[PDB]
């Protein structure tokens, strides 16, 4: 309102220069005469390279159940992504982390 | 632990007055009854939805079906067939016998009639609208009027 | 200590009422809702006599209870007998 | 009636994830190496453009951020959020340096001038301020509109300030006066989304009535782009030409700039495990090289869509 | 204006929440309609959030389209708010860096809605997709507990008879385990002082309590719901189970009549822990001493290996199929036990607004709970030993063996499983192997899963609290061994019961190569090193 | 059918069943590079 | 796989157990305010995540405007003219009374003195015959036009789910058959006829008169059921040559 | 367009399987 004299603690001056983009900063000078399609091109082409007497028994056969552990096999399934709080592998882990 | 019918009565109009949800406040009208006791006397006898009726032969071949499948647990067995625990429990057991304002307008007065009684005998910076008018907008002119 | 953790208490308070206090209150918030319950009921065999007690006029019965006259509700039969 | 020019249709090509609230804004940097996007997670992330790789995550808002702008003259990236503060980031050492401070409610826009280096921001608070970028002083306070400002654009030719607001009104204002000159109030339901054409010196507004081309300075009526009734959120134009209007019920529309005829509609689908009502487009905005479409989907995604090259002009032709 | 503070967040998201969905309404309302109804929107929005938070199917059955639409979605981004703050909040709670009670006492109550969220779609998915026990694996469990229990001349639990000798001496024992709790002689409150005087009223007379407890297991199938809340030890939560008293009464003389049962029927084997006969460091050093008194324990001249493997159980408690225990508690006891033992945990679990059926789980909270955990565990000894080296480990009936002792040395030699003990869920087997079986043992795990570019090192856990020379010395052979040690045993257990993870366990190899034995007995870490080596 | 579990329990379908084989979906969680690297490098 | 899979050492009770186991063993319909399951489904966790929105169904008897059936009966040929909207089920019951011949040839069902008199039931008790589905169809009386004042046209029943094809004219007002009765209308023609019928001596244990005002005939002077089964006939036969 | 007011509260089948699992048991 400018007729007050109360002044705050934070409009104090502070950082009384701006900035300005450098020659290696991407000045507007240097982007007008650019061509950022090829670029991008070649930017993707190399992400996409850059991506690529008495006889026994064994003696575990004297057991009920036997290869229990055969399709078990995480792999890729960590790297799903869910967009339900309650569903999403973070908070299941979470859930069996946090509560015994 | 017992239920009298005047209990049984003013917990109906509990229910009936302050909805399903609050139970303390529906605790606090019953002597020596808690809110824990006052929900389960209402989910176990009181409500509405309890089928008082006799069991017919879909729900007693139900009810025998689902005691061969899942033994002894009443809880689970309960909502399927749409009784109660107790009642489906009960029925089971039988049947495996049978097989066997004015306030201020008077401050208001009193404060007139102190006033008259002193006028007989600052403004606290606010507005008066009786002596002119309070935030006065004049309506816009244009092609007509002659005033009065 | 911990001020605004302590459980909440209030200066000028006067304390928690006695047994006869809150059971007379219990009592009056038993007679309200009786009272709702009739109005909305709009049930005519209800009075209060001059002494104070509640009166079914269709059974002719005193009440020295709130559930008492509630749980009056036989009264079938005597409101048979009593429309003729 | 002229024949409209054959623009050739955009398909989705990949979908980023990541996000743990609504992707709110989306801005790219002028240089095209990178773009950043704002969200409802209280995070502001810079993500690659070729790769799609997450370069950066930066906290520091207490609530949603709902616009971020990057400067084309200053290593600065300002943000709003919902929290009532601007914040300026130097990404010199990525940590907020200024902070813009006096808005009553919720942030919901900024906009940058690209020449004077000054500030605009609406708010909730049916108010835009012109803030100082060095001594965050707010040298102005656009006042005027009855509701809440939606968005705001700002230009160097006259007039500088556009503001769409929700009481159906958009006010063209005066810069060094700080007071309205025109106010346009064609629109039957709130603007929530204006775009001003690179070259045509013409401009756009959004809203769930209708579609709606003016012509600067005056602000007269020229073109009403009908269809797509929907709550429309944004609003983003090629320099080729293609407007695209993007909705809140996640379908998108896109059209010729000058004849104002829809030749693509993109409905995409969702997150995995997602309701059909998050569908919902909240930004979107093209690079610096007017070739890829990023848009901030309501379902915590960021979609990006390619031109379609085998398409032709036969096997996809123009009605009427 | 004022900044949100952190005092002031909460509030004022609700606020701003408040705002966007009245901005939500004002441009999705056609041409017309002069009744906007706003506010009625918003308590529509209010009541949707309200049965998010109680886990109630919240429709409304007339309601049009939009607005629905507009409902779930804001509901979801509230959902989403409220779950990533109890998130992070949780995260700040174990780092230490909140002292603050406000913030515990909040994401305490969070977290108690999200576990019984979760609890309720587990239950729902248990009762839908039926049980996952399916039907030879249910009837290979109760055939082998029948011959385990015929092999030992097992004499079954009766029913408590009318005059039993005892019943006023485990009436006095629970009565006084029942008054443990309420010795602090504090302030209480109803529910406490009616529990106490329920006590009072069974000591006073016992006949009475006696009689009224034979007739609740007669005839009581239907029970009272029960309370749960949390415990926050600040690292983990705990759940805590309320019981009405007169139930806690039955269940606890149930529960001490079973024990000295069982204790004097001889039901449980002397490698079931915690036994009533040491404390836990003396189970730690017994371990010690068992593993050093072993006939030629230390020698690795012939290239033999010890294998010692800790584990647990996991979700032990969750997966017990109330059927087939049924099925598995008629084997031991009276049927009319048995259907109490098994009726008592299918409940009503309530908190607050929130009430769901225990169908699948077992409650830990009942009195009689750790017979049946014991019991369960059993069972899963007798699918981890097999039957042989269980009857071998111990012995005869008429002569049984005490904890870690056998009848002969050729009795000890006869399987590479020499050590065995179970504390109540975690499991620690003492295996010694020679060059052969060892070899064998590692092809086939090689045979079903191969990994050329050893790979098996990178993903093995190692005891960090020892120093580099007291670790484990990672070589290819022993990281090989006991992987397939592992493997072996999480073929014997179907998963559809219980299931042993890699991350939770640790198996330590000795060998020629590696000089000490680590495991972790209780609290206690243990290295054992020989004075040979 | 050979029953699933409840600890794997797949609610939903896949991304590329969602989006097709075209799609290139990515799933981004931490950051690259340390918040001590700036974005636009400093002259020096 | 196989069931013998994870499954070694099996036992002989095992095998003779699992042997005696296995020897043993829509485009109109669009109501607009969709069904309660994704909303549900997302807000418990106690059913199936459900995460597209569909449409509930609702026909309901969509006719146009209020139909008027001509009845002559002994007392006369006598109009009334039944709302559809007031009670589409008591119109839909009284015209399949007309049309499959429940009331054409019926008996009155009951008459009081100058009360209600009460026809179109086949049985004449009070509340026979039948109504289009063979059973009777649900009862509803509307408050904008329900059975009271002279002549008010109600499907005659106990209470709900109870009137076929009772179709009673009430003369007089009375809250006895408001929320009993499905009241279809009002009497629109032969009012002279019906008091005659009303004023008669009538037998008052079963309510009825000694002679029963029988129907000799009913015509459709205006048919809103008719008409919207032929809607709906229409609306099949638009989608029912391609779909056989 | 109409909307009713909120009626606030604060203010199932069976797989099939099951029933072999019961038969197997018992057998
Ligand atoms: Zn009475």
């Amino acid at each position: 309102s400018q007729l007050s004299k109360q002044y705050s603690s934070r409009d104090l001056p502070s950082h009384t220069k701006i900035k300005y983009r450098q020659t290696t900063q991407d000045a507007p000078e240097e982007v007008r005469n650019r061509d950022f399609r090829r670029e991008l091109e070649e930017r993707e082409r190399a992400a996409a390279r850059e991506k690529n007497f008495k006889v026994k028994r064994r003696w575990d056969d004297d057991v009920v159940f036997k290869n229990c552990a055969k399709g078990v096999d995480d792999q890729k399934k960590d790297k799903r992504f869910v967009n339900d709080t309650l569903r999403s592998e973070f908070h299941k882990k979470f859930m069996e982390k946090y509560i015994k | 632990g017992v239920w009298r019918n005047t209990e049984d009565e003013i917990l109906k109009a509990a229910v009936m007055k302050y909805g399903k949800n609050q139970w303390s406040r529906i605790a606090s009208l019953l002597h020596r009854k808690s809110a824990k006791q006052c929900k389960a006397r209402w989910y176990e006898w009181l409500d509405p939805s309890i089928k008082k009726t006799e069991w017919s032969r879909e729900e007693e071949e139900k009810l025998l079906h689902l005691a061969k499948l899942m033994p002894t647990q009443w809880r689970t067995i309960a909502p399927i067939i749409g009784r109660t625990a107790a009642q489906c429990l009960e029925h089971y057991e039988f049947l495996l016998d049978k097989a066997a304002k004015a306030r201020e307008k008077q401050l208001e007065e009193a404060r007139r009639l102190a006033a008259l009684q002193k006028r007989r005998e600052k403004r606290k910076r606010g507005v008066d609208y009786n002596a002119e008018i309070p935030f006065e907008k004049k309506p816009a002119l244009g092609f007509y009027d002659t005033s009065e | 200590m911990d001020f605004q953790h302590r459980p909440g208490g209030k200066t000028g308070s006067g304390g928690v009422a006695s047994s006869s206090e809150s059971n007379r209150d219990r009592r009056e918030r038993l007679r309200q809702l009786a009272l709702e319950t009739i109005d909305i009921n709009k049930d005519p065999y209800f009075m209060k006599n001059h002494l104070g007690s509640y009166e079914c006029k269709l059974c002719l019965t005193l009440h020295n209870n709130e559930g008492s006259y509630l749980a009056h509700t036989k009264h079938q039969t005597n409101l048979a007998r009593r429309a003729a | 009636m002229p024949k409209p020019q054959w623009h050739p249709p955009w398909k989705l090509y990949r979908v980023i994830s990541g996000h743990l609230g609504w992707v709110r804004c989306i801005a790219v940097e002028p240089g095209n190496q990178w773009f950043v996007t704002g969200s409802a997670d209280r995070t502001i992330k810079i993500w690659d453009l070729a790769s799609g790789k997450l370069k950066l995550s930066l906290t520091g808002h207490i609530s949603t951020v709902r616009g971020v702008i990057v400067s084309t003259r200053s290593p600065y990236l300002f943000s709003c959020g919902e929290d009532k503060q601007v914040k300026c980031w130097d990404l010199e050492y990525n940590k907020v340096i200024r902070h813009y401070h006096g808005h009553l409610s919720a942030v919901y826009g900024l906009d940058l001038h690209p020449t004077i280096d000054v500030l605009v921001t609406c708010s909730r608070d049916s108010t835009a301020r012109i803030w100082d970028v060095r001594t965050k002083a707010s040298v102005h306070t656009l006042s005027g509109h009855t509701n809440a400002v939606a968005t705001v654009r700002c230009q160097a030719a006259e007039p500088q300030i556009i503001t769409g607001s929700h009481d159906t009104t958009i006010r063209l204002w005066d810069l060094v006066a700080g007071k309205t000159r025109v106010t346009l109030t064609n629109h039957k339901k709130s603007v929530r989304a204006v775009v001003l054409h690179p070259r045509h010196y013409t401009f756009a507004s959004g809203s769930p009535d209708n579609i709606k081309q003016w012509k600067f300075p005056d602000g007269s009526f020229i073109q009403n782009l009908s269809g797509h009734n929907a709550i429309i959120n944004t609003l983003t134009v090629n320099s080729d030409g293609v407007l695209v209007s993007g909705a809140d019920n996640g379908t998108m529309h896109l059209w010729d700039w000058r004849t104002g005829y829809n030749f693509q509609r993109v409905h995409a689908a969702v997150q995995p495990g997602s309701l059909d009502s998050e569908s919902g487009i909240f930004a979107c905005a093209f690079d610096q090289s007017e070739s890829r479409l990023l848009t901030a989907e309501a379902d915590k995604t960021i979609k990006v869509y390619r031109e379609d090259d085998t398409a032709t002009e036969e096997t996809h032709p123009v009605s009427w | 204006a004022k900044t949100v503070t952190k005092q002031r967040v909460e509030s004022h998201f609700d606020l701003e929440l408040r705002a966007a969905v009245m901005h939500d309404i004002l441009d999705m309302m056609p041409e017309g309609i002069k009744q906007n109804k706003a506010r009625t929107i918003l308590q529509h929005l209010s009541e949707a959030w309200r049965c998010w938070k109680a886990n109630i199917p919240w429709k409304v059955p007339g309601l049009p389209t939009p607005i629905e639409n507009m409902i779930l979605r804001y509901v979801k981004a509230k959902a989403d708010w409220w779950t990533n703050t109890a998130h992070y909040n949780r995260e700040r709670i174990r780092r230490g860096a909140t002292v603050d009670k406000t913030v515990c006492k909040k994401n305490l109550g969070r977290l108690t809605r999200l576990y019984l969220k979760a609890e309720q779609e587990r239950q729902h998915n248990y009762l839908k997709d039926g049980p996952y026990i399916t039907a030879e694996e249910a009837v290979a469990v109760y055939t082998t507990t029948v011959h385990w229990l015929e092999s030992r001349r097992f004499s079954p639990i009766p029913f408590p008879p009318l005059s039993y000798k005892h019943d006023t001496k485990l009436l006095i024992l629970a009565l006084e385990r029942l008054k443990e709790a309420y010795s602090v002689k504090s302030r209480l409150n109803q529910s406490q002082r009616e529990e106490l005087g329920l006590i009072e009223q069974a000591y006073d007379n016992p006949h009475e309590a006696l009689s009224r407890i034979k007739r609740h297991l007669l005839t009581q199938r239907a029970f009272k719901e029960v309370g749960i809340e949390f415990m926050d030890l600040y690292s983990h939560l705990v759940p805590v189970y309320d019981v009405e008293p007169l139930e806690k009464i039955t269940d606890a003389y149930l529960d001490q009549y079973l024990w000295y049962e069982a204790d004097k029927r001889r039901l449980f084997p002397p490698w079931i822990k915690p036994a009533d006969t040491e404390p836990p460091p003396l189970l730690v050093y017994k371990w010690c001493q068992g593993i050093n008194n072993l006939q030629d324990v230390w020698e690795t001249s012939e290239g033999e290996c010890n294998v010692m493997l800790e584990s647990r159980f996991e979700k032990m408690y969750e997966k017990i199929d109330l059927t087939l225990l049924n099925r598995l508690l008629r084997l031991i006891v009276d049927h009319n036990i048995a259907d109490y033992m098994t009726a008592k945990n299918n409940v009503v679990i309530n908190y607050k607004d929130m009430n769901h059926t225990n169908s699948y789980g077992i409650i830990r909270g009942l009195q009689f709970a750790s017979f049946i955990v014991q019991y369960y565990g059993l069972v899963m000894d007798l699918l981890v030993l097999g039957l042989h080296r269980a009857s071998e480990m111990a012995g005869p009936p008429q002569m049984p063996n005490d904890f870690l002792s056998f009848q002969d040395i050729a009795t000890e030699a006869a399987h590479p499983i020499r050590l065995f003990c179970r504390y109540i869920d975690r499991i620690h087997i003492f295996f010694r192997f020679t060059a052969d079986e060892a070899r064998d043992l590692i092809q086939r795990y090689l045979t079903e899963h191969p990994d050329p570019n050893n790979e098996n090192i990178v993903g093995y856990n190692n005891k960090k609290c020892w120093p580099r020379d007291a670790r484990m010395r990672l070589m290819k052979h022993d990281v090989n061994l006991g992987r397939a040690v592992f493997w072996d045993i999480k073929n014997r257990l179907p998963r559809s019961v219980t299931t042993v993870q890699w991350e939770n366990s640790f198996v330590s190899v000795y060998s020629k190569d590696n000089p000490n034995l680590l495991f972790n007995m209780c609290g206690f870490e243990c290295r054992i090193l020989p004075k040979c080596r | 059918m050979e029953v699933v579990l409840h600890e794997d329990k797949k609610y939903y379908p896949t991304a590329e069943e969602v989006y097709g084989p075209e799609v290139e979906t990515i799933v981004q969680e931490e950051d690259t590079q340390p918040l001590t690297e700036p974005i636009i490098k400093p002259v020096k | 796989q196989d069931p013998s899979y994870y499954l070694k050492n099996t036992n002989a009770e095992t095998r003779e157990t699992l042997q005696e186991l296995y020897k043993e063993f829509d485009k109109l319909n669009a109501a607009h305010y969709s069904t309660g399951k994704v909303s549900a489904s997302f807000t418990s966790t106690a059913m199936v995540p459900e995460t597209t929105h569909e449409a509930a169904a609702i026909r309901y008897q969509f006719v146009k405007k209020k139909g008027y059936v001509r009845l002559h009966t002994n007392k006369g040929d006598l109009n009334l003219e039944l709302h559809c909207d007031l009670t589409p089920k008591t119109c839909e019951n009284f015209i399949r009374l007309c049309k499959k011949h429940y009331y054409d040839g019926t008996i009155f069902h009951r008459s009081i003195r100058n009360f209600v008199i009460q026809g179109g039931d086949p049985t004449g008790t009070g509340t026979g015959g039948e109504s289009y589905w063979g059973k009777p169809f649900k009862d509803e009386f509307r408050p904008n036009l329900s059975h009271t004042g002279r002549g008010i046209l109600s499907m005659a029943n106990s209470g709900p789910n109870s009137n076929r094809s009772q179709f009673f004219i009430t003369f007089r007002s009375c809250a006895y058959l408001d929320k009993k009765h499905t009241i279809f209308g009002r009497v629109v023609g032969g009012f002279d006829v019906l008091t005659a019928m009303e004023n008669v001596e009538s037998d008052p244990k079963t309510d009825r008169p000694k002679e029963e005002i029988r129907i000799d005939a009913t015509t459709v002077f205006v048919d809103p059921y008719e008409e919207a089964d032929a809607q709906i006939a229409q609306e099949r036969k638009t989608q029912l040559k391609v779909a056989p | 367009w109409k909307i009713p007011p909120c009626i606030s509260n604060w203010k199932v089948h069976i797989n099939e399987n099951f029933a072999k699992l019961a038969e197997a048991l018992y057998i």
